[PDB]
């Protein structure tokens, strides 16, 4: 199949959560385009979650790729707000900023700890 | 008399020397390391966005030339009143 045209990815990002213990760690997210700041807050960990929406030209080259989220807070008061949004648009592009960021910077909710030996269950007769 | 000079350019007067020039070389490595995880990260930005000049190399001429030979306008400037007199053989 060659109809790129009518290709598209739409990925719920997981929640991803950025802790932000540095100055240089608050200067890399504000020099971030795609990301805004609605709410002049002080945060020291933000939870980011995103809708990444790829649109392919071709099997290796991304059409139009658009990462739209909103960006949370837990307050001191225990209350989570919406303190920022992440907008991102591009046309040909090998992949999205926002996802590669977020995958390096920052660690997901419900992390998967895989144990050193896997416990088999059961057995090849009951199974 | 013996002589101290003190050639110390008013040093003696900053209060905590080592505390204050601790605090510059802080300043000054936070600014550095700052910008440099700005710029190192909009890098890699680049990078996954728009995915992934030849040099020549110089080689040896030997060039085995012989002495380079000048015109003879050239030669006559550097020499004129010598034309026909002494014996090439």
């Amino acid at each position: 199949y060659n109809d790129y045209c009518n290709t598209f990815q739409k990925v719920t990002e997981t929640p991803v959560q950025v802790a932000f213990k540095s100055a240089k760690d608050l200067a890399v997210l504000r020099s971030k385009e795609w990301f805004h700041l609605e709410k002049d807050v002080q945060f020291d960990v933000l939870t980011f979650r995103c809708e990444s929406t790829y649109k392919f030209k071709s099997a290796n080259v991304y059409s139009s790729i658009k990462t739209t989220g909103q960006v949370l807070l837990e307050l001191p008061t225990k209350e989570v707000i919406q303190v920022g949004s992440v907008d991102y648009e591009a046309g040909t592009s090998y992949g999205n900023p926002v996802t590669d960021y977020l995958s390096r910077n920052g660690k997901t909710i419900e992390e998967s700890v895989i144990f050193e030996n896997a416990i088999p269950l059961s057995s090849g007769e009951e199974l | 008399e013996p002589v101290m000079a003190d050639l110390n350019g008013g040093l003696q007067f900053i209060d905590n020397l080592k505390d204050f020039t601790s605090k510059l070389r802080t300043d000054l490595l936070e600014t550095a390391d700052i910008r440099r995880a700005v710029s190192i990260e909009s890098a890699i930005e680049q990078k996954v966005v728009n995915g992934d000049k030849v040099m020549v190399e110089p080689r040896a001429n030997m060039k085995f030339d012989f002495p380079t030979l000048k015109s003879y306008d050239e030669i006559k400037q550097i020499a004129p009143e010598l034309e026909g007199m002494l014996d090439l053989e």
